[PDB]
């Protein structure tokens, strides 16, 4: 009576939960993929960094050369 | 009522648990653009060194 | 159970939440390594145009 | 015994083995942010160092 009001409200509660867990499952794998990616565009970042320091190597040899 | 009450207690938690995961994805979104613009930056930093390196060796050859 | 699933999901929301103290500061490096790198950039082209000039003078 | 006590328990479980996941997740989040927060710092550190390098050589150029 009382008790089917409150049974169907828990049963509810529960897709509720079902629905919060699994769209957190989508949330959590296209987080990982994003973490994957963006951490692979550091990894290109980094990579730069280090080009342009080997390359002004270069730069300050040639200016050396220059007599500059 | 107690375990109507219980349940209820649970579902909090797992409300709380899914908004940190729908908050950490979208601040990873926002985050992601700004490394777009970092890595743009840094490419184009590449290619003007890249320059001023064949540029300065141009020099050298045409004095040498 | 319902207690040992509200366990879970506690234990859950606490390291989720290190992990998000952890992504505020990537923000707050990211938004400095921007600035950084703009500044760097900056640099990189006023040097590209100078040794260009030098260039064309030989 | 009852479909109504049948798909409250299957949904318990159901959300408690996503659980298991989700936490697996978390720690992998976890794990990933911080290795990048220590590789942004030496990016950084590169970032000046590279920009006092160019400034340097282009007094030269100048």
């Amino acid at each position: 009576r009382r008790a089917d009001q409150l049974a169907d409200e828990s049963l509810e509660s529960t897709r509720r939960m079902l629905q919060l867990v699994e769209e957190s499952k989508d949330a959590g794998i296209r987080t990982l993929v994003m973490l994957d990616e963006q951490g692979e565009q550091l990894d290109r970042v980094e990579e730069g960094m280090n080009h342009i320091n080997q390359d002004m190597k270069e730069a300050e040899k040639n200016l050396k050369d220059l007599g500059k | 009522e107690t375990r109507h009450s219980e349940i209820i207690k649970l579902e909090n938690s797992i409300r709380e648990l899914h908004d940190m995961f729908m908050d950490m994805a979208m601040l990873v979104e926002s985050q992601g653009e700004m490394i777009d613009r970092i890595e743009y930056n840094v490419e184009h930093a590449v290619d003007y060194v890249e320059r001023a390196v064949s540029d300065t060796k141009k020099a050298v050859k045409y004095q040498s | 159970g319902i207690e040992g699933v509200k366990g879970a999901a506690s234990g859950v929301v606490g390291e989720l939440a290190r992990a998000r103290l952890a992504l505020d500061e990537r923000g707050q490096k990211l938004s400095d390594l921007e600035e950084r790198t703009a500044a760097m950039m900056s640099s990189a082209d006023s040097f590209s145009k100078h040794a260009h000039e030098m260039m064309l003078k030989y | 015994m009852a479909s109504r006590e049948n798909e409250m328990d299957e949904n318990l479980e159901q959300v408690s083995g996503i659980i298991g996941n989700l936490r697996h997740m978390a720690l992998d989040m976890g794990n990933e942010i911080d290795t990048q927060n220590r590789q942004i710092d030496r990016i950084m550190e590169k970032a000046d160092s590279n920009k006092t390098r160019i400034d340097e050589a282009n007094q030269r150029a100048t």
